[PDB]
Parts: structure tokens; C-alpha cells; sequence
């Protein structure tokens, strides 16, 4: 009991000092891709690139391929 | 004058029309009682942190002290001698020449004089609902019944600066921080600042305690 | 109340002003003066308004003194 409760306490005092506020690489990815360019097939293909992208978990081999397209891309 | 000894405190320091007894069981401390009473009978007690072994750390001797007097002299075997105490104001022994042991020699008053009543006006009505708004807070009460249709009619400037800061317990070293600043409402604003600080801790550990519940029964 | 040591002692009250129509080189300085000249301007029931109007921003002026301390006296 004094454990969960102790740690949830911890988890909802440490939302005071900073909001997370700066974008993930993802949400800054996409507005990356929305606001230079783009031609729009190729700004369709690259959304759902980065669609697939997002389902993923960390440390994946094919993430790094997904993240590199994406990268030379923008 | 002639020659008078200081002697330390605890982490309890004693401002004016403050009755606690004293606790002087402190084996160096106890010629001082006795030198004081021979020094024109006045208690020099200048602010320390907790009651420690026979050997005064220079550190925790700060710029300022406080005054007390001698009324009761009742040979109580304990080591705790009730004094009734009274401080005209505050001030301290200013200048220091170096011991072994613990003497120095210092002089004539430090104080500062009452100036601008309007802002001591504006400051005692901030004040007064600042110490009735968090009277409603906790426990502290801490008054003996005596007290029951007068707790409202003195508006003086420095009983109420060693009240309002007096019966509310902080951390020592903000206690005895507020002490060296001989200014009219430097003091006063420090007390504002502070007690703000607490005040937005109770909003704090309010909105905290609401966002835990809808944490439990969310999850 | 003159004092011997580099010190005056001294407290005036200005009452009208001059003009200045000559110099003399120092030492010693000295200078002359000229004819009082001033204006009093009629319908002074709106200059005292006027007057009002100043003492009102003064009078607003002395209970904002938030960075110099100066008393309400």
C-alpha cells in the first residue's frame, strides 16, 4: 500500500516543473513533412511511411530502415 | 558598563512578552547565569541551533541576538528555572574580541524607529487575515484559556512581527534568518513571502491529493 | 552662522528673478541684474481647476511610492 501509493504521489508531483511542451521526434517528423514541401503523392507516401513508423516499437531492425527513408526524405 | 557574558540558545528563541522556561542545565553556561546576574541582571541570549557539548562553534553565532531579564529567582533543582522575561526590543553584543573563552565586548543599541503608519495599516489588515485564514488550516491554537474576547484588539508593528512568525512553526534557519534585518517592513515582507510559500503549498498538495484520487479510481 | 572651517551655514528664500547684463572675470565673481518682468494671466477659475487636476496626479503620485519608500506625510 505504502509503496503504489508513495509512487503515484511521486508520478503527480513531477508534472509541476516541466510539461513536456517540445514535440516527439514523431509529432516534429510530421510537422516536419507538412510544412516544407511538398509534392502531394509523395507527401501522401511519406505520411504513411511515418504512419508505419509510429506503430512501432523502439530497437527494431526495420525501424532504422523506416527512420533512415524518412530522414532522407525531409 | 562592566562585564557582560553570553549565553547560548536552543533551537527555541524567546522574543518579547514570551514566558517559557528556561533550560540552562549547560555546564559552561551556568557561571554565565551567574556572571549576568552580577552584569545588572540580564539574560544575553544570542540565537543558536541545538544544545550541544561544552564548545562553542563560531559559526553559529550570527550578527544579532535578543534580551532577557531576570524576575524569578526559584532554585529549582531540575536544571529548568522558570523566568518570566521581558525585551524592551532587539538588538545584540556588536563587537567580538576573539577568546578563549566566550567574551566579547559590544555596545550601545541597534534598532529601527516606526515611520509610515498607512503601509503598517495596509500591512496589519494582511497580516490579520493571513494568520486567521491559516488559524483555520491545523492544530495550532497553542493559547491557554485566558485569551477568549481579546485575541483581536493590539495592532502594534513588532508584537505582531514576534507573533505571527512566533506561534507559526517553519524550519529554524528561516526563523533566525528573519532576525538580522533591522528595517521597518523588510521583515514584514519576508513574513508575506513566506507564508505565500505556504500557502501555495496547501494549493499544492491539495491539487496533488485531487489528481491522486483520480488517479486510483481511473486505474 | 559662519563657520572658520570651509563650511556655510546658510538657508535662503528665493522671491523674484533677474536677468543677467554683465560679466566680470574672476576673481571675484559678481554680476548685475535687470528689471522684474512677469504676466498674470485673467480667468484664473480654470487655471485653479488646472491646479486641481495637478494635485489630484500628485495626490495619486505620494500613495504609489512602491520603489523609493516615501512616507504619506
Amino acid at each position: 500500500q505504502r509503496e503504489y501509493y508513495l509512487r503515484e504521489q511521486m508520478k503527480a508531483i513531477q508534472k509541476e516543473l516541466g510539461g513536456e511542451d517540445g514535440l516527439s521526434d514523431l509529432e516534429a517528423l510530421r510537422k516536419k513533412i507538412e510544412e516544407v514541401g511538398m509534392p502531394e503523392a509523395v507527401k501522401t507516401k511519406a505520411l504513411k511511411e511515418l504512419d508505419r513508423l509510429e506503430r512501432m516499437q523502439q530497437g527494431s531492425p526495420e525501424a532504422t530502415v523506416a527512420r533512415t527513408y524518412l530522414d532522407w526524405l525531409t | 558598563r562592566l562585564e557582560l557574558p553570553v549565553i547560548p540558545l536552543r533551537n527555541t528563541v524567546i522574543l518579547p512578552h514570551t514566558t517559557t522556561p528556561v533550560d540552562v542545565g549547560r555546564a559552561k553556561s551556568k557561571r554565565a547565569v551567574e556572571e549576568a546576574m552580577g552584569a545588572d541582571r540580564l539574560i544575553f541570549l544570542v540565537a543558536q541551533r541545538d544544545p550541544e557539548v561544552d564548545d562553542p562553534a563560531p559559526d553559529d553565532l550570527y550578527t544579532w541576538g535578543v534580551q532577557a531579564v531576570v524576575k524569578q529567582a526559584m532554585r529549582l533543582p531540575d536544571g529548568t528555572l522558570q523566568v518570566m522575561v521581558e525585551a524592551r526590543a532587539r538588538a545584540q553584543v556588536t563587537d567580538y574580541i576573539p577568546g578563549p573563552y566566550l567574551r566579547a565586548r559590544g555596545e550601545v543599541f541597534s534598532e529601527i524607529f516606526p515611520i509610515d503608519e498607512a503601509v503598517v495599516r495596509v500591512l496589519v489588515e494582511e497580516l490579520k487575515e493571513a494568520f486567521e485564514k491559516y488559524v483555520a488550516n491545523h492544530k495550532s491554537l497553542r493559547l491557554d484559556r485566558y485569551q477568549l474576547e481579546a485575541v483581536k484588539g493590539t495592532s502594534d508593528p513588532a508584537m505582531l512581527a514576534d507573533t505571527i512568525a512566533y506561534h507559526a512553526t517553519w524550519t529554524v534557519a528561516e526563523k533566525q534568518e528573519i532576525l538580522e534585518l533591522t528595517d521597518l517592513e523588510a521583515r514584514l515582507k519576508k513574513v508575506l513571502g513566506l507564508l505565500s510559500r505556504d500557502l501555495e503549498r496547501f494549493e499544492l498538495d491539495k491539487r496533488v491529493a485531487q489528481r491522486v484520487k483520480e488517479q486510483m479510481d481511473t486505474n
